[PDB]
RNA sequence: GAGAACAGAAAUCUCCAGUAGAACAAAAGGGUAAAAGCCCCCUUGAUUUUGAUUUUCAGUGUGAAUACAAACCAUGAAAGU
RNA sequence: GGUUGCGGCCAUAUCUACCAGAAAGCACCGUUUCCCGUCCGAUCAACUGUAGUUAAGCUGGUAAGAGCCUGACCGAGUAGUGUAGUGGGUGACCAUACGCGAAACUCAGGUGCUGCAAUCU
């Protein structure tokens, strides 16, 4: 009956919009480390991590409609398409989508230095909290490739927004570190992915309210390389960057009493001649 | 649903700024501060750094030679417990603690079948939380296991309201009043009645109050005091179950009986009159107090705690020679007891006037302060377990706390919307858990002098609450007939 | 009607936190003259309200102890309640209490002038009809009909005695019953007092409420670009409401006719130095948008307001007064010699 | 009936207006508007605040403020001017029976419904719907 | 033991999202990939880039209610939340504005007459000559009772009033077709 | 909190989540349960619900309720009970294990609308059954009526109970025995 | 496909297969699995009240619809829906 | 290393045909007074661990079994495609680079690992 409805509804665009799902499309060049490494960074992206069943021949800066039906029928407005060649190894492509076409892209590669989660410390994690973010260096707000990197991940791996967090869903932080600063005439310095644990200790240095942080790295490490990197149009730009929308003088006091101000222009004196009445003129005397 | 106006756009954009760092780099004091005992002792202007509280505990108990933890409050203007060193000579006042912690109430447990009719009291075990006994309506008392939270050995053989109920301090006998003019005595372990049942009186059994263990003698057992509506008191040896006392010198029913840490009994009644009683001059008035206009409710004592859990504690334990629980019940006597730096009690004493007075009867006959400010009577009055402050229930939906020490006010408890009946004190004197004729129980922190949490679930009012001796447990008992059980 | 589950259904709800924010605020919000109440944000007020006390209003005795208890055939009450313990603190309370009744007396009959009635068999003539205007019922009733028919009540205050014309019978009514209401003042005839007089009471009548200074004439005047000014800020407040009606409130022959002439710029209400010329309310219209209401002098009865009083405001007509010679030592008392020697030959 | 017809002008040919002779609820903003705009006249002395309200449970009843009026049969649009009309239901401030539902959430507003007729008797009185 | 940290530039926080931005310089050689030290630089950064994240948010005022666990949506009051304010990072939307706008040529009209909104009472409606409300629609409505009736005085009417039925069914699609249209 | 059922044994486990895969904080198992006396019915309503007390207090005492902290006040343990493809049927020992663990301090939200004693003519639990339940009181009232039938039956059933001298009231004296020292 | 009095090529039952050539509102990515299918139990909602668009003729500090948000509601032991 | 519980990857984990499993624990099994549900105590609920069985489940070993998976200059930096120039060709096209960039096929290998709690000759 109806019941396809509901699925509609929530596929249908809000002005609140729901989370954003990542779907990962597996490449005809996709390696075991590259299936390996994806599933490790998906781990984290839970519950919005989707796999699809097989593996897709893509070839997003060819052709972008697949990108584009992918999404439109898993209504994923993140993509991450894997891709492995002589040339660029390791390629993972990411694609944002508005309205299912697609926004930008920009392809990253993972150095051979990949730690997977196996091999580091065998410490635990909590799926589904919110991860910290630590964004280092100044072309992350300065650099447009390192801004589009930012708003990407920051977009992809923020979860659900809320105006009120428990202290206790703070676990593990995400660390986004450029290797040095650079400038024009050189290669794109390697952005390094690392997530610490976060642990609590007394410092007596400020009381409970400043606690000792230490961080114990669990990974996934990686490093992205920079590669093909696309922009949507100034149009779609601000489309996309568009509040929804949905009172001079009025303040909404506390207790919801709604309060106007007068605001009183000023009164000079010096002017109304005061009437010349003959008691106050000296003309007449009886002294 | 009403809500709370939202923030505007200049609070969002204000509250979106960094601030409010507590580096605190070195907040050197800029007066001296000093310790001082807040009973009598003054012990020394010191000007140390940004000390902690642990280094405030580590000095005063190094101070005492113990190098037992103090609660430091400043000058009591302020009266704010480096806490204080934002306000900025300085003294810091300090109290015994008797270190302790009753984790808050904020969960029941479930609802339990068992009485057909509304309760009417409760009482948990002076030595273990694990059995708690109820009266109700219905002529039958219960004794609940708070563990299982299932009924255990019934009480039979009333045959009208169960209108009050009592356990001994030493905890081997239950005494239980009815609406019928008669008083049993059942064992907690079995059920049955320690003999025939109490007979003497004309009218329902008002209270019943429990001579304390310390003033026993040692290897007996401990009388038993009761009132009636009759407006007539009998003391009742629980070996020989005979009353070798009456006394009636109150003209009108007897609110309640209180047995005092000294031996004396004091009584409210209709009379508007509060009389003073010796039990060791055979049963005879001493003193009379009158100064309420109205009729007097619910007398309470300071000590009220110690002699009701008298050789026990939060602990548990139970002692091993009756000797042993004598000293036991003593020096827990004492602790409360010496607080002023000498054998002294206090009695608070409300009244449906508006009013509630505080007299030492020992000391003097007259009032040594006047509490006012109430709209409606105030129903429960309620000593801390230390003697601290004082705290009374009015039926104008407002809950006062006032100075033990000196019978000033404190602060108002605001929050419930319907009549208190009653409330009782938490062991650590920290919580307070109250309960009103609307469908929900709340309890408050003396502390913060704030709500700590409410606690709906009954469905109907609920006249009756009570705290465990170590708090763990919480009972209540109300018209929609069901017994409810809170803890942590 | 038909059943439904509403109607035994929750509406208004309120939850503990929201009462306990609301009863912080309530002593922590403060108001401001310059800022005024538009919506009031229904709540539930009664559980706010009781804030702490400490009197204990006396318990109700007659509980304890019947009427016929206290007194009759049977009598029971054989002893008096909490009399005094001692004879010596009976004398002390009673000796001094002789004397402090004798002080009151003395105090009292230091006024009595009634004891010459008393005395000599003579009464006081009966108060001239026109004395008790204006407080007839008619004037009353146009009053509270411009008041509710005004969304804003601009009051007008007379320089030379704007405390005693306050009349704050009205405005306490106003602030009770109807809080949106802005009951602005306004210091007219300023024109007639030193300009130190009228900076005076306009800043310490500011503390409360606006109060503008205006000098009402069609021609030359004052204060009207700031009086319109006002007015249409008020009105843009109210931009949903379509349109704004104000009342001019004040005592008779206070220039509420004259103040809205100069507002018009032109004749539009009659205006005479005699009191009472506006009989009944008008509408006028300004702006497209705000509409000026002027009503009756309105006066509230009171003792303290003894003929002289009166006389002295134009609240009275002179004419229907029996004996104005005897009110000559008042305006002596009121005005310096100075000031009548110079009108005065 | 409870609309009489009132007539204006020196030549009283042109009423126009009509007057409810019956109880009625204003709200708290009323402020009435200019003479010219009036169609429909609710008087002041008509206007109630406070209704009696009686509770099914304990007997008891107290006298609490009128806060709206949600449904009056009989062309609502009675309902919109707000008059009593017994048989109407109006909202009640029911703080002052201190009514909690479960989970803490005091009630401070409930539904009552008006039980005598005010156009003979100088006051409201309604069965609080529990 | 210590939690205060100094930078050259202040780090730039957004509390909305838990993101924390640095904008100091970072040393290439020692963040480079030979570098046997490279994890231990990038682990204290991100150690005091946290600890000052965390200080900022244990700054944030804490909501604190009195409630019980009642409604499972509402924390208890044992539990206090901090209250992140509203992301300071301009994220691109996902899908545009719904906000499509079609008045369906009645709202025209019932603009242009003075034709206000019906109050949408509900579904229940006096059935006269019975004593059964029997709503107008939503369950065994009174319309399909001509239907169920037994005399019908005046081809059977029982169909040609259902016809009547699935002809202003099929005209009030076909308005929605028209409306769509547009 | 899982807790699972198989053959001879009781298996119940507080369990988080995590990437890698659900990390056990605390655990305990029916096995254990004769270091506190009990010796026969490991698998039955009693041995079940003394398995979720066990394990609730052992929690209880192991996070530091009883004998980052910051941000008063202790923050109780909540639990949510997970019991996999077992059947939901009022009386089943799982919901024992549950009243167990609720008991031991563990509040783990559930409705008594399939604790043993729920009637379905009247919503109200009969706290007399579920007490009787708790205690072995099924167990003794079976040993009670095999005492004067058949005895084969009552030699094989019940072996052990004859072996180490079980009585009716001697199995719920036990179990007591055994809850104190769980706690 | 293997078997069962009437009963056979199609009647109903038992067993082994079935990636799903089950009904899924959907075409359709090809999806949907101890289900979005089949069997059984409980259930009303066009509930109110706050906020931004629309309307008017006591512009209704609210009389109504629209969207959002919050209480409330159904269910389950629960997560949740 | 075996095993039980909770899981991650989700066929190197599956399907057909054959063989073994010391101790422990799964598993079958024994019972219907109680809680519980079915036409059927078959399923499920409860009791028993007592009367047994490793037959079966499950784990493990085998087939050059079917499928499945991995590394690769093997295809290959090849094909294909794209952008540029009076280079030849009247043009289309041909030769070059100049950026993306395949797959079949083929060579070789393999037929489950792993996160936490507990237990076993
Ligand atoms: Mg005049």
């Amino acid at each position: 009956n109806a019941r396809a409805k509901r699925a509609l509804v929530k596929r249908e665009a809000k002005l609140v919009e729901n989370v954003k799902q990542a779907l990962f499309i597996p490449g005809q060049s996709c390696n075991k480390n590259l299936h390996d490494i994806m599933v490790d960074l998906s781990a984290l992206k839970k519950p919005d991590m989707k796999r699809f069943n097989r593996k897709n021949d893509i070839h997003p800066f060819e052709d972008m409609s697949p990108l584009e039906f992918f999404s439109e029928k898993n209504d994923c407005s993140l993509m991450v398409l894997m891709t492995s060649s002589k040339k660029r190894k390791n390629n993972m492509t990411f694609i944002r989508t508005f309205g299912y076409k697609i926004y930008d892209m920009i392809e990253l590669m993972v150095a051979d230095n990949f730690k997977l989660l196996s091999d580091f410390k065998k410490l635990t994690f909590t799926v589904g909290l919110k991860p910290m973010f630590t964004f280092q260096g100044a072309a992350f707000d300065t650099h447009p490739v390192y801004k589009q990197i930012k708003s990407l991940f920051l977009d992809f791996f923020r979860g659900e927004s809320t105006d009120l967090q428990d202290v206790a869903g703070l676990q593990h932080v995400i660390s986004m570190t450029i290797q040095g600063d650079f400038q024009d005439g050189e290669p794109l310095p390697n952005v390094l992915f690392r997530v610490y644990k976060l642990k609590s200790y007394k410092s007596d240095q400020g009381g409970k309210r400043l606690p000792r942080i230490e961080l114990v790295e669990i990974g996934p490490r990686l490093d992205f390389k920079i590669g093909r990197i696309h922009t949507p149009s100034p149009d779609m730009v601000t489309e996309a960057h568009k509040k929804p929308k949905q009172k001079k003088n009025v303040e909404l006091d506390i207790m919801g009493d709604k309060l106007g101000r007068i605001h009183m222009g000023k009164q000079d004196l010096g002017k109304l001649q005061t009437r010349k009445m003959k008691g106050l003129k000296s003309k007449f005397d009886q002294g | 649903s009403t809500l709370i106006p939202p923030p505007s756009k200049k609070q969002k954009k204000e509250a979106q700024l960094p601030r409010e760092v507590a580096i605190i780099p070195k907040d050197l004091p800029n007066v001296s501060i000093k310790f001082q005992a807040l009973d009598t002792g003054d012990n020394a202007l010191r000007v140390p750094g940004a000390i902690s509280e642990k280094q405030l505990e580590e000095l005063l108990n190094q101070l005492n030679g113990t190098s037992v933890p103090y609660t430091f409050s400043c000058t009591i203007k302020a009266s704010d417990p480096y806490s204080s060193l934002i306000k900025p000579q300085i003294t810091l006042l300090y109290t015994p603690r008797a270190v302790f912690k009753v984790k808050p109430v904020t969960r029941s447990s479930s609802a339990i079948a068992g009485h057909g009719s509304t309760i009417l009291c409760s009482a948990f075990a002076p030595h273990t939380s694990s059995r708690m006994v109820t009266g109700a309506g219905d002529n039958t008392a219960r004794i609940w296991d708070c563990d299982t939270q299932t009924p255990m050995h019934t009480l039979k053989g009333h045959y009208n309201w169960v209108l009050c109920v009592s356990w001994s301090p030493d905890g081997e006998v239950i005494a239980t009043g009815s609406m019928d003019n008669t008083i049993r005595l059942w064992d907690p372990k079995s059920g049955q009645c320690l003999g025939d049942a109490l007979r003497g009186h004309s009218k329902w059994i008002t209270s019943l109050s429990w001579e304390p263990i310390h003033l026993v003698k040692p290897g007996s057992k401990p009388r038993l005091a009761s009132s009636s509506k009759d407006g007539t008191i009998k003391i009742w040896d629980t070996v020989s179950r005979v009353c070798q006392y009456t006394m009636s010198g109150h003209t009108n029913s007897v609110s309640c009986v209180k047995w005092g840490g000294q031996g004396l009994l004091y009584s409210g009644s209709h009379d508007r009159t509060v009389r003073v009683w010796d039990i060791n001059s055979q049963g005879r008035c001493i003193n009379i107090l009158k100064s309420h206009a109205h009729w007097v409710n619910h007398l309470s004592l300071s000590t009220d705690y110690a002699l009701r859990i008298g050789a026990f504690d939060h602990t548990g334990k139970k002692p091993s020679t009756p000797e042993e629980a004598q000293k036991k019940a003593l020096e827990n006597y004492e602790k409360i007891c010496k607080k002023n730096g000498n054998s002294e009690e206090m009695m608070v004493t409300a009244s449906d006037d508006y009013t509630m007075f505080l007299w030492n009867p020992l000391k003097s006959t007259k009032p040594i302060a006047r509490m006012t400010g109430h709209q409606k009577l105030v129903n429960h009055v309620a000593f801390s377990p230390d003697g601290r402050y004082i705290v009374s229930a009015s039926f104008d939906n407002s809950i006062k706390l006032w100075d033990g020490r000196d019978g000033k006010f404190i602060s108002t408890f605001r929050g419930h919307v319907a009549s208190v009946y009653q409330v009782a004190w938490s062991s650590d004197c920290r919580l307070l858990v109250s309960c009103s004729k609307d469908t929900t129980l709340k309890v408050w922190d003396v502390r913060t002098r704030k709500l700590s949490v409410d606690l709906p679930g009954h469905k109907d009012e609920v006249y009756t609450v009570d705290w465990s001796v170590d708090g763990k447990r919480v009972c209540s008992g109300g018209k929609d007939k069901m017994v409810r059980l809170w803890t942590h | 009607v038909q059943p439904d589950r509403r109607w035994f259904g929750n509406t208004r709800v309120i939850s503990q936190d929201a009462l306990q924010h609301f009863r912080s605020a309530l002593g922590e919000t403060q108001k401001d003259t310059y800022q005024v109440l538009l919506r009031r944000n229904k709540l539930p007020m009664s559980l706010l309200e009781e804030k702490d006390a400490d009197e204990s209003p006396k318990a109700r005795i007659l509980d304890t102890e019947s009427y016929a208890d206290a007194f009759g055939p049977k009598a029971q009450r054989k002893r008096p309640r909490l009399a005094a313990s001692n004879l010596e603190d009976l004398v002390k309370a009673t000796n001094e209490d002789i004397t402090k009744y004798e002080e009151k007396q003395v105090l009292d009959a230091t006024l009595g002038g009634n004891q010459e009635d008393k005395e000599n068999g003579w009464t006081s003539a009966a108060k001239e009809a026109i004395f008790s205007k204006g407080q007839s019922k008619r004037i009353w009733n146009e009053l509270y009909k411009v008041i509710d028919s005004s969304d804003v009540v601009i009051h007008v205050l007379d320089a030379r005695d704007p405390l005693g014309t306050r009349c704050k019978s009205v405005e306490e009514y106003m602030k009770k019953e109807t809080p949106h209401k802005h009951l602005i003042y306004v210091l007219n005839k300023c024109d007639l007092v030193p300009t130190w007089v009228a900076a005076a009471w306009v800043k310490h009548l500011s503390k409360e409420r606006p109060t503008l200074a205006f000098h009402a004439s069609i021609t030359n005047s004052f204060g009207k670009g700031s009086l319109i000014q006002l007015l249409r800020q008020f009105s843009q407040l109210h931009t949903d409401r379509k349109q704004i009606s104000v009342g001019f409130i004040g005592y008779p022959n206070t220039g509420k006719s004259s103040i809205i002439n100069t507002l018009r710029k032109k004749k539009v209400c009659q205006v005479a130095p005699i009191p009472g010329e506006t009989k009944v309310w008008q509408y006028i219209t300004l702006m497209k948008r705000i509409f000026l209401i002027d009503c009756p002098g309105i006066v509230p009865p009171s003792s303290k307001d003894s003929e002289e009083d009166i006389l002295f405001r134009g609240v009275v007509r002179v004419e229907h007064v029996t004996h104005p010679e005897q009110y000559i030592p008042g305006v002596l008392k009121r005005c310096q010699v100075k000031h009548l020697e110079r009108t005065y030959e | 009936e409870m609309f009489k017809v009132i007539k204006t002008g020196k030549s009283r040919s042109k009423s126009w207006k009509r007057m409810i002779t019956k109880h009625t609820f204003v709200g708290e903003g009323f402020t009435r508007r200019p003479v010219k705009m009036e169609r429909i006249i609710r008087p002041s002395a008509l206007r109630q605040k406070k209704a009696n309200v009686t509770h099914p449970e304990l007997g008891v009843t107290v006298f609490l403020p009128i806060l709206a009026v949600k449904k009056n049969p009989q062309s609502p649009m009675y309902t919109q001017l707000g008059v009593l009309t017994k048989g109407t239901i109006i909202e009640v401030n029911v703080s002052e029976l201190g009514m909690v539902t479960a989970g803490g959430k005091v009630v401070w507003g409930k539904y009552a419904q008006v039980t005598n007729e005010p156009d003979r008797d100088g006051c409201v009185n309604a069965v609080l719907l529990v | 033991l210590p939690v205060t940290v100094e930078k050259p530039i202040p780090v730039v926080y957004d509390l909305g999202n838990l993101a924390a931005f640095d904008s100091n310089v970072l040393d290439k050689n020692d963040l480079d990939s030979s570098n046997a030290r490279r994890e231990e630089k990038i682990k204290s950064l991100t150690r005091d880039n946290v600890q000052l994240l965390i200080n900022q948010l244990l700054s944030l005022p804490m909501k604190t209610t009195t409630e019980s666990v009642g409604g499972t949506g509402g924390q208890s009051s044992v539990m206090t939340l901090l209250q992140l304010p509203d992301p300071t990072t301009d994220l691109p939307r996902e899908k545009p504005l719904p906000k499509a706008k079609a008045m369906t040529k009645w709202e025209k009209f019932a603009a242009k007459k003075g034709i206000k909104p019906k109050e949408r009472a509900g579904k229940m409606i006096y059935d006269e000559a019975s004593g059964e409300w029997v709503p107008k629609w939503g369950y065994k409505g009174a319309n399909k009772k001509l239907d169920d009736q037994w005399l019908v005085e005046v081809i059977d009417p029982r169909t040609l009033n259902r016809a009547e039925r699935k002809r202003l069914v099929k005209k009030n699609e076909k308005q929605q077709r028209r409306n769509m249209k547009n | 909190l899982v807790v699972r059922f198989t053959n001879k044994d009781i298996i119940c486990q507080i369990i988080s989540s995590t990437i890698t895969g659900d990390v056990v904080l605390a655990a305990a198992y029916s096995h254990e349960l004769p270091r506190y006396g009990i010796t026969h019915g490991l698998t039955n309503w009693a041995a079940a619900y003394a398995t979720g007390l066990l394990i609730a207090r052992r929690t209880l005492q192991k996070l530091g309720l009883d004998e980052e902290a910051v941000e008063d006040g202790p923050r109780p343990f909540k639990v949510f009970l997970d019991i996999g493809l077992q059947r939901t049927t009022t009386g089943a020992r799982v919901f024992g294990a549950l009243k167990g663990a609720s008991d031991g301090g563990l509040y783990v939200p559930h409705s008594e609308n399939r604790f043993p004693g729920w009637d379905f003519e009247t919503e109200e639990i009969d706290p007399e059954l579920l007490r009787s339940y708790i205690f072995g009181g099924h167990v003794s009232q079976y040993m009670e009526e095999l005492a004067d039938d058949d005895e084969e039956r009552f030699s094989e059933l019940f072996k052990g109970y004859l072996a180490d001298d079980i009585d009716a009231d001697s199995l719920e004296d036990i179990y007591t025995s055994a809850h104190e020292a769980i706690r």
